[PDB]
């Protein structure tokens, strides 16, 4: 059970640093591109999601 | 056709004359001149307006 604490974290940090790189109705998951891409107008759009 | 290994600059394509039907999709018009592109399609026909 010590080593539960630990492992819970881990799992913990490890989805929440994972699920970054993931678009979500995106182009694409990485926003420098989106914003190197795409103008403000519509980057927006993308960036809100 | 498929274009490769070149140099391509937007600004002599985008001010050659002015285009009846121009438009950019996936990416803002202006920044191709920085941008690097592989494998680039050119879709040549003749339509009606
Ligand atoms: C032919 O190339 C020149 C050089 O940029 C351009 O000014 C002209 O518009 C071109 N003619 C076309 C695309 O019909």
């Amino acid at each position: 059970k010590l080593q539960d604490v630990v492992n819970q974290n881990a799992q913990a940090l490890n989805t929440l640093v994972k699920q970054l790189s993931s678009n979500f109705g995106a182009i694409s998951s990485v926003l420098n591109d989106i914003l190197s891409r795409l103008d403000p107008p519509e980057a927006e759009v993308q960036i809100d999601r | 056709k498929r274009i490769s290994n070149c140099v391509a600059d937007y600004s002599v394509l985008y001010n050659s004359t002015s285009f009846s039907t121009f438009k950019c999709y996936g990416v803002s018009a202006t920044k191709l001149n920085d941008l690097c592109f592989s494998n680039v399609y050119a879709d040549s026909f003749v339509v009606k307006g």
